[PDB]
DNA sequence: CCCTGTCTGGCGTCCTCTCACCTATGATCATGACGGT
DNA sequence: ACCGTCATGATCATATTATTACGCCAGACAGGG
């Protein structure tokens, strides 16, 4: 079955694949994020209770004192978005907390407060987000972006080769916490182990582990396992496992039991262990050369003279041994030092370390932070307990503890935020395993090890730096004051934590202004995943491997969407199946296969989680049980692709549109288009501009409903029901019966959004799609939006566009454009710019909006009215003003003398010079919104009044229609209560409304039915009133401004644009061009029908630029329009509904297994008509993007239709009227206007205004500005033999004053003659460097 | 990879072919885009080192320059001595191959009139000036450059060369990237140069200079190909001789230094004791 | 090398307009360097005819005179 | 300079000047002051340390900053660097008589000219159209020769057409690698808004037409036409200057 | 005393276009609204 | 309805701390066989 607006124009669809998991919500990680930041919620974290759990109770300084928490709440914004836009404001709520104050006693901190406070208190104002996901910072709406940034944990990195230049590779162990200090173990090549803390001054390694209070032996008891000695009557025997001889070449003949086991010279085989093993062999027999340089592991001491025999980590010698030997010790422990096995890095280590106990460590550590200072024991245990034992200053979060366990091979992923012993000797063990040869290090680009934030953890943290700025302001007021006389909103002030969520959401390098000018181009803005902003790396300095894609993108982050330029693979955007894990990471869904069968339940997966799996390729034929038809099926292991068995397999993508972005998913044919030109074309989608009349893609891939719907510039239905009253301002619907409260009796009015001003000067207009006593369902489109049409998404209009060499005006890359194409007003574009004018009050006088302007004309002041500011609807031009101003000037020094001269004239002469607002250089339109904000207590004039007066009417009206159709719908429920149980048929409509109410009838519940709509009615009512009084209190008080200026006029304009040559124009695989002329319909190449084609593109770009996608999207655009030709000559004729309904269902079958399976036997008669008369312009065709539409089905398609089968006409010639030899290529290509107009860019300048320091002429277009002749310009006239040419090329016409005063009486008397001087600049140059000690000059 | 894309354009790629080719090409926009920044660079440091140099003599009065000869890497010859000495004025006059001839004389511009008749003779390699030769104080002379490079004519008086090569130079950065024994191919006469040689006892003349150049020169003059034959090698000819094409000329042994002799007689381990100087290991599957 | 031959120069507004111009305007400080300006780029920051081109007859000219 | 409000912009120099008086009228009343010598030692570092910053900001330990972390930018950081005075306003330059647009074809050109707007055209000869005016008689104060192309009259036209016909121009695309990269052409008024370019000359500049933007760039003097016509002309520069290829080889 | 890791400074592409946005505060006279007579 | 008390906004000098995540490549410096 099909909704109501599938059955206005059902899209054809191509297709094999069927589907299981549709596209979700697009914008769910914005919406989610915040939703997850600014709610109420329970246990704990997340959200703003993790910050205010955090940071709060403020214990004072030993005052007893303390100020802990309670709950919060967020109150209604004082505006809402509309009104925000308008006016300029944040869009912002007010974060109302609950804090309570407690005074503890005297000799008893574990006593009873004597008084305490519980209260509200007022606390900045963080911007709530809309609907759509943006937010209103200063009336311009601005998206948050999310960033990728590294996952807080262990992470065990390689700095491969490239130090010591000798290849030995070191071993850097970074721990990376989520707030504090950072740790990095590492080596030498020395091969000793090195500590350091946040990249400061190296220590050794061990001096920390002494820090965490161990003694030596305990740290050898750790890091190395044991080897005994047992002097047992002979040469001092071993204890041996000769697990620790694989290898290793003896320096005697070992042998046991009577027995020859190991040679001298030789090495010690596994099979020889095998033998040790296996008779069991303890006790080996060493010389006096095997224990020349064990390493001793706790320290002996001699019981008879007290002293030390050995020390700690230390090799043992002959008098070592004859020390320990005749002091009483049978047992020597040393350590095994191997080659290979174990090298003694710690032994190293600690015999670098000066160090010898507890507080030495921290006095080293205390001083290697803070340079130069006497140390105290207190003082190096509080800096120790607060680097990383602290739940202040230390905090690894959920997602840092898991990545510590996962990557130590933990088992719970549960434990506490700050570290401990064991997780620094995990750290010093795994670092010695890596060492050590077994193991592997972590790569840096790998998802698993890449977390996303986005706006409410950003939000979050910005949020609670400003608490810690407060928690330093509480804890200084709050234990030097008097106490009990104080409330808990004279300490906290608002001040820091709203200035750093401001300064967050107002200047961030991630709180950037919304590209809007196209549904995609927010659609795609919100879904983006930057590399770049706070934490992350910068553009000009890395790098190589994080501008590439890593195997494990796909399916979380686009491959081909990304912009090209200086940050390539840093701007990532986010795929379209990628939802996000609970920690941070990325998601995507597949299927779970099951031992024979892919069983359709849908089943997430991390980055971490793909890789031990296998996981099947998307488009794999499967022979509908979910048997693979293959016996080797193409898969992907461990990131890298192979070629697997059958039932091997353990998961199945979704669909194959998952690896792409919803930017490059609209792409019709992406797997025939070589990747630089899919990733441009999705590009310049992204940058299109909305045309007047927006048509549809013929040739789409279905994911157009997803990008227009699940965006926020069509008005979707919330309740589905029946129109009720269409118009260009509003939609009424009421809503069904079956979908509908019992109170508030409900029906809904849309009002839509008309011509408004874009960020992009673009025309974001809405327009009404639908009929009238129309049935809509819930979910669905009423108006369309911007480039959207019946609910689609209609960026650029569809043309005919045929593929030959015209006579060179197609050369490079060029368009030739007929002027069918400008008649037919089909690329004419809306834009609304607004221009301001300020009047402040200056110390010469203040500046006034009067009509009357000083040495203008009448004519050029008659389209201004009695007060000073434009008409609504004249149409400008550039140069016309918009808004008479004057500087109110002047002042000759006060005085008497001129205080009695100021009374004969009277008023003032002529002391106010000309500054009014002026249209800019170049632009046209119509003047179609002007407001008047203005400071209370300051004199409104005319238009003013009559704008509030306007403004008064259109709300009074309009609130009264809102409550007069309101209770129009309540009266009609009213009705349909009262002739169910005692009807008045013709009874009823005679008496009044006010008695429908107060008619008596049983008491059931209808007469229940009947109080509830009796109370909604005069709730309705009160409601009415005091919102009326609260929107007249809100219209006409003043106005806040900036500090001095008295009043802002502002003017939108509507400029209506067209096309011209010097437009850029494009399609959608990457085939650019600047239109180059715009020829007549007869010079345009025909065929053996009649229609002139309408743009001549340039073939040679096709073999080069490998985007062949254009080709078969312009012949199954021409199969699309083969049938609607079709379509528009059986309706032409007054056809019965018989054959339209054959040929529609022709059309609609048509290909081999596909998903659409339509019939058209359920339609009725009167939907096939209004079908075909939205299939009459052309039959809209998907085609998916990676299971599209093969060739043979465009060729059986081209065959439906009576066209040639290779696609190809044969086309006359409009100049000569003979043929072109060997036929070309036509069809429909869909190709979009860009906004980077030719209007828009030309700039010219003889002579403009000038810098001020460098007196050279200023940069840019608005500043009426000169091009940049640059350095390289420099060169090449120094290049050629021009040396006047530069030399007035950087005198004349650029910096010297006198010089180029010089050329322009010259010039306009005829002599063309330079006086070259000196550069002004280089003056300054001498300036500045006198300026310094130096003393230039210029000698002779 | 080891698995290639077997899909092209025309038919469908599947997901993991584009994935593949969307390594290969994010690569190469990176490269692009990280490249043009060192080209710049480089083309800043060249126009700021050269700054200076003018064209400013007509004639430096020298009798010294580079020898311009064809270069040839070890394959078939790679770029012909027309293409190096195309415009550039000779420092002494060219003897033409055959005896003591004055072919052109000795400050001619060789344009293309002077090219063909040089190659119509198949002139060995010309003596022709070099700007680092050039003797004028602060500046270049106008023999010492050449051919003025976009005029037919010689260099200008005046014309800034520094800056035109620093351009030149750096201009094309951007197309730049970023990031046995020997068998003849030709059929043509052996020479050697560098050679200091001995006949062993089967006859292949083996060398005892390890910088031994060998040339195959043709029956014309020139020279067609050139390689580097190291110390003791077996070459399979001579000096002077003709050969056929294809035919192994060299052979020699990379992983196994040669310490050939010159002359015969007994061997003695002179300073050769087995246990400190020198070791025993006797071959486990050979024994010899 | 180039930046190193560049950088030294007899020409200190030559190794000036290139990389660092503290080093370079130091050491001619401390010098007391003079600049016979005598080539391209010191006439493209005075603000006169380059030597090269067409003013070469200009140069020759005015070092004829002197 | 007040930016557009009610505040001074103010610049770092001012900042590092006002401190290195402020600091040396502090150490002048503390010499007056007889002080101790332990802190007047901290009055005269906070003054070397304040020259120091004012000289070469940075060079020693972190740097100064006003607003918000940002360094402010001293002295011999306007010296040195990629916006320095050399490289910034010495040796680059922002020019008068200058215009850029997008480019276009336009194939019925002879390589030695190049199609220019009209409105391009007008404004970046004002001054010869000026002194044209003036020479006819048609106006006699200068200001109604501005009214009159401010307005364009319908004698303006011919004007421009006798001020461009032998008057060369320099085209120039942005990034300029080698001296093909600034040619110098004839203009021919264009009804339009879009450079037309010769195609041949296109392989010159690397210019394709998929957005391309150009400058032109006007020779004032006398000797400069006659260095465009006679140096820098597109029919001139016909062979790289790197070797001997052609340059002007059908694309 | 001649190698040597180690640390510190000094580079890192030109041209153009659009948009928004630059510390906090700690102390007090004088204006301004609220309540008693 | 006039007079006196609490509250709330102007002008004004006071002077600097608890983040890290480039990649060579010269150039100078204390350490040690
Ligand atoms: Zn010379």
């Amino acid at each position: 079955v099909y909704s109501y607006t599938e059955k206005k124009r059902i899209r054809k669809d191509f297709g094999k694949r069927p589907q299981v998991l549709d596209v979700p919500y697009l914008l769910s990680i914005q919406l989610d994020s915040f939703q997850k930041f600014i709610e109420q919620d329970p246990e704990g974290q997340y959200g703003l209770e993790a910050a205010f759990r955090s940071v709060f109770p403020i214990q004072s300084y030993s005052g007893n004192s303390e100020l802990q928490y309670v709950s919060y709440r967020l109150g209604e914004p004082v505006f809402d978005v509309q009104e925000c836009q308008i006016r300029g404001v944040t869009y912002s709520a007010p974060l109302r907390v609950k804090l309570r104050l407690v005074i503890y006693e005297r000799e008893a901190p574990e006593g009873t407060v004597k008084d305490i406070k519980e209260q509200e208190v007022y606390m900045g104002e963080i911007p709530l987000m809309t609907d759509n996901g943006t937010f209103v910072i200063n009336g311009t709406e601005r998206v948050i972006v999310s960033q990728l940034h590294r996952s807080p944990g262990v992470f065990f990195d390689s700095d491969k080769g490239k130090t010591h230049s000798s290849g030995k590779v070191l071993y850097n162990a970074r721990i990376i916490p989520y707030r504090g200090s950072w740790l990095d173990f590492e080596f030498d090549p020395k091969d000793n182990l090195f500590v350091r803390i946040d990249r400061r001054r190296k220590l050794p390694a061990t001096i920390i582990l002494r820090a965490l209070n161990y003694t030596t032996e305990q740290i050898l008891d750790l890091f190395f396992e044991k080897v005994i000695f047992e002097i047992r009557d002979n040469k001092l025997q071993m204890e041996l496992v000769p697990e620790r001889l694989r290898g290793e070449t003896a320096s005697f003949d070992i042998e046991a039991n009577g027995k020859v086991y190991v040679e001298k010279g030789r090495r010690i085989t596994a099979r020889h262990i095998r033998q040790l093993e296996k008779d069991d062999v303890k006790l080996i027999e060493v010389p006096v050369e095997y224990i020349a340089g064990k390493v001793v592991a706790k320290d002996y001491i001699d019981e008879s003279t007290g002293e030390l025999i050995c020390a700690a980590n230390m090799e043992l010698s002959l008098d070592l041994l004859a020390k320990l030997s005749q002091s009483g010790h049978k047992r020597i422990e040393t350590l095994f030092t191997n080659d290979l096995d174990h090298g003694p890095y710690i032994s190293e280590t600690l015999r670098v370390d000066p160090t010898n106990d507890r507080l030495s460590a921290l006095v080293e550590i205390y001083r290697m932070m803070r340079p130069g200072e006497p140390p105290t024991r207190e003082a190096a245990e509080s800096l120790f307990e607060n680097l990383f034992f602290s739940e202040d200053r230390y905090d690894l979060s959920a997602v840092g503890r898991m990545k510590f366990n996962r990557s130590l091979l933990r088992e719970e992923i549960e434990g506490s935020g700050i570290l401990s012993k064991d997780d620094i000797i995990d750290v010093m063990k795994k670092l010695i395993d890596i060492r050590n040869g077994k193991g592997e290090v972590d790569d840096i680009d790998h998802l698993g090890n890449r977390r996303i934030r986005s706006v409410g953890e950003m939000a979050e943290n910005q949020f609670r730096v400003g608490l810690v700025r407060v928690e330093r302001a509480v804890k200084e007021r709050l234990s030097l004051g008097d106490l009990d006389t104080l409330m808990p909103q004279d300490m906290i002030n608002a001040k820091p934590i709203s200035a750093a969520v401001k300064e967050f959401f107002g200047s961030s390098q991630l709180s950037q202004f919304m590209d809007q000018n196209n549904p995609l181009s927010e659609i795609t803005h919100k879904r983006r995943i930057s590399a770049l902003g706070p934490g992350g790396l910068t553009r000009e300095r890395a790098g190589f491997e994080v501008r590439d894609v890593h195997p494990t993108h796909y399916g979380r982050v686009c491959p081909i969407e990304t912009p090209e330029g200086p940050n390539i693979g840093l701007i990532n955007s986010l795929s379209v199946y990628a939802q996000t894990n609970e920690y941070g990471f990325l998601e995507t869904p597949y299927r779970k296969v099951t031992d024979g069968v892919v069983t359709d339940e849908i089943h997430y997966l991390s980055a971490i989680e793909e890789g031990n799996y296998v996981i099947a390729q998307a488009n794999s034929n499967l022979d509908e049980e979910g048997h693979f038809v293959e016996d080797l099926v193409t898969c992907r292991s461990k990131g890298e692709s192979s070629l697997f068995s059958r039932d091997q397999v353990d998961y199945m993508d979704v669909s194959t549109q998952q690896v792409v972005s919803v930017g490059a998913s609209l792409i019709p044919f992406l797997e025939h288009d070589d990747a630089n030109r899919a990733l441009m074309g999705a590009n310049m989608q992204r940058q299109a501009v909305p045309t007047l009349r927006a048509d549809k893609p013929l040739v789409g891939t279905g994911m157009e409903r997803a990008v227009a719907v699940d965006s926020g510039v069509t008005a979707v239905a919330k309740r589905g029901g029946v129109v009720q009253y269409v118009d260009a301002s509003r939609i009424v619907i009421k809503v069904n019966e079956d979908e509908m409260y019992p109170g508030e009796a409900g029906i809904d009015i849309y009002n839509l959004t008309k011509y408004t001003r874009s960020n992009q000067n673009t025309c974001i207009n809405q327009m009404p799609c639908v009929s009238l006593g129309e049935p809509v369902e819930r979910g669905d489109v009423l108006a369309d939006g911007p480039s959207t049409d019946l609910g689609e998404l209609a960026l650029g209009q569809n043309m005919r566009v045929a593929f030959m060499p015209w006579n060179g005006y197609n050369f490079e890359d060029s368009i030739l454009v007929s002027e069918r194409v400008v008649q037919e007003d089909r690329f004419t574009t809306i834009h609304i710019q607004e221009l301001a004018c300020v009047s402040r009050d200056t110390k010469l006088g203040p500046e006034e909006i009067t009509a009357d302007i000083p040495n203008v004309g009448e004519a050029a002041l008659s389209k201004l009215d009695e007060s000073g500011i434009v008409y609504i609807g004249a149409e400008v031009t550039g140069g016309d003003i918009l808004v008479g101003k004057v500087t109110p000037k002047g002042e000759t020094q006060l005085t008497p003398e001129e205080k009695l001269l100021r009374a004969i004239f009277g008023e003032k002469a002529s002391d106010v010079k000309d500054s009014s607002l002026r249209v800019p250089n170049g632009v046209s339109g119509t003047v179609i919104d002007v407001q008047v904000f203005t400071r209370d207590g300051v004199e409104k004039d005319k238009r003013a009044l009559e704008i509030e007066e306007m403004q008064l009417k259109q709300a009074k009206k309009d609130l009264s229609e809102e409550l007069q159709i309101l209770e129009a719908g309540l009266f009609s429920r009213i009705r349909a209560v009262l002739v169910a149980g005692g009807v008045e048929a013709e009874k009823l409509d005679k008496l009044p409304r006010d008695r429908w109410l107060e008619l008596g009838l049983t008491d059931e519940e209808k007469q229940n039915q009947l109080e509830q709509l009796a109370e909604q009615y005069d709730e309705l009512k009160h409601e009415f009133e005091k919102k009326l009084e609260a929107k007249r209190r809100k219209i006409t008080q003043g106005d806040d401004l900036a500090p001095g200026v008295l009043k802002i006029v502002k003017v939108y304009l509507a400029v209506k644009r067209r096309i011209q040559p010097g437009d850029k124009m494009a399609g959608r695989h990457g085939n650019k061009g600047v239109i180059s002329k715009i020829n007549p319909i007869e010079d345009m190449p025909y065929d053996e029908n009649g229609t002139p084609v309408d743009i001549v593109l340039n073939p040679l770009g096709v073999p080069s630029r490998m985007n062949i996608g254009q080709i078969l999207e312009t012949h199954l655009g021409m199969a699309a329009k083969g049938i609607g030709d079709k379509i528009n000559a059986m309706l032409k004729q007054q056809q019965e509904v018989a054959k339209l309904r054959e040929f529609i269902q022709r059309a609609y079958d048509l290909g081999a297994d596909v998903r659409q399976k339509v019939d058209l036997s359920t339609f009725s008669d009167e939907e096939v008509m209004r079908l075909a008369e939205n299939l009459r312009k052309g039959m809209p065709i998907a085609t998916p993007v990676f299971d599209g539409a093969k060739e043979a089905e465009i060729k059986e398609l081209l065959k439906l239709g009576d066209l040639p089968t290779s696609g190809q006409i044969r086309l006359y010639d409009g100049r000569t009227g003979e043929q072109f030899e060997r036929p070309v290529t036509v069809g429909y290509m869909y190709m979009l206007k860009l906004n980077h107009l030719v209007d828009d860019k030309m700039h010219a300048r003889s002579t403009g205004s000038y810098s001020l320091v460098t007196q050279q002429p200023l940069g840019g277009k608005a500043q009426f500005g000169g091009q940049r002749f640059g350095e390289m310009e420099v060169w090449a006239l120094e290049a050629y033999g021009a040396a006047y040419t530069l030399q007035e090329m950087l005198t004349v016409k650029s910096d010297d004053v006198n010089g180029r005063t010089k050329m322009y009486k010259n010039i306009v008397d005829g002599n063309h003659q330079m006086e070259p001087g000196m550069p002004e600049s280089f003056n300054v140059l001498l300036k500045e460097i006198r300026s310094l000690g130096i003393n230039i000059e210029l000698e002779d | 990879i080891e698995t290639p894309i077997t899909a092209n354009f025309r038919e469908g790629l599947n997901v993991l072919q584009y994935f593949i080719s969307t390594h290969g090409a994010r690569k190469g926009l990176a490269d692009t885009a990280l490249k043009t920044a060192n080209s710049g660079y480089l083309t800043r440091r060249l126009v700021d080192v050269a700054q200076d140099l003018v064209v400013t003599e007509d004639d430096c009065g020298t009798h010294e320059g580079i020898m311009m000869t064809p270069v040839i890497e070890g394959g078939d010859v790679k770029e012909p001595l027309r293409d190096r000495v195309l415009g550039r004025v000779t420092a002494e006059d060219v003897l033409k191959p055959g005896t003591a001839d004055i072919l052109v004389p000795r400050n001619t511009l060789l344009h293309e009139q002077w090219c063909d008749l040089l190659e119509e003779n198949s002139v060995d390699a010309v003596k022709v000036r070099s700007v680092v030769s050039c003797d004028t104080d602060f500046g270049v002379c106008a023999h010492c450059y050449g051919r003025d490079l976009a005029r037919g004519h010689i260099i200008n008086k005046g014309e800034a060369i520094g800056v035109i090569a620093a351009q030149s130079i750096g201009e094309p950065g951007t197309q730049l990237t970023m990031r046995s024994s020997i068998q003849v191919k030709n059929k043509g006469s052996i020479k050697l140069s560098n050679v200091k040689s001995v006949v062993n006892s089967s006859g292949k003349l083996v060398i005892t200079s390890r910088n031994t150049e060998l040339k195959l020169i043709d029956e014309f003059g020139r020279t067609k190909e050139s390689y580097k034959v190291p110390y003791g090698a077996v070459l399979a000819k001579g000096d002077g001789e003709q050969v056929a094409g294809g035919e192994t000329v060299a052979n020699w042994d990379p992983h196994t230094m040669p310490v050939i002799t010159e002359v015969s007689g007994f061997v003695r381990f002179t300073d050769m004791i087995d246990g400190q100087t020198i070791t025993r290991q006797t071959d486990e599957l050979t024994g010899l | 090398g180039i930046t190193k031959a560049s950088l030294a120069t007899e020409s200190f507004i030559s190794a000036a307009s290139f990389q660092e111009t503290t080093r370079v305007l130091t050491e001619a400080a401390v010098a007391g360097k003079r600049d016979e300006l005598r080539g391209l780029k010191e006439n493209v920051i005075v603000g006169r005819l380059i030597p090269a081109g067409t003013g070469y007859a200009y140069h020759q000219d005015r070092m004829r005179r002197r | 300079v007040p930016l557009d409000g009610g505040r001074f912009a103010t610049s770092d120099l001012n900042d590092l000047y006002r401190r290195v008086i402020n600091r040396n009228n502090r150490l002048k009343r503390l010499l007056d002051l007889a002080a101790p010598d332990i802190i007047v030692r901290n009055e005269k570092r906070m003054l070397q340390e304040a020259v120091d910053a004012l000289l070469d900001n940075g060079r020693r330990g972190r740097a100064i900053t006003g607003s918000n972390k940002r360094p402010l930018k001293s002295l011999a950081d306007m010296i040195k660097g990629k916006q320095g005075r050399f490289r910034q306003n010495l040796l680059g330059k922002r020019v008068d008589y200058s215009g850029r647009s997008v480019i276009t074809v336009g194939p019925y050109l002879r390589l030695h000219q190049c199609g220019l707007p009209k409105k391009m055209a007008l404004e970046l000869f004002k001054p010869f159209i000026y002194g044209k005016l003036e020479l006819r008689g048609l106006a006699t104060t200068i200001k109604a020769a501005k009214k009159m192309v401010e307005r364009e009259e319908a004698v303006v036209w011919d004007i421009l057409d006798e001020v461009i016909r032998e008057h060369p121009v320099l085209l120039n695309r942005a990034p300029t690698l080698h001296r093909l990269g600034i040619q110098a052409f004839e203009p021919v008024l264009i009804e339009g808004k879009a450079i037309q370019l010769h195609p041949l000359v296109c392989a010159a500049y690397n210019a394709d037409f998929d957005g391309d933007q150009m400058a032109v760039h006007v020779p004032l003097t006398l000797e400069a036409q006659l260095e465009a016509r006679a140096l820098m002309m597109s029919t001139n520069n016909i062979l790289s200057p790197a070797n001997g290829e052609p340059i002007i080889v059908p694309s």
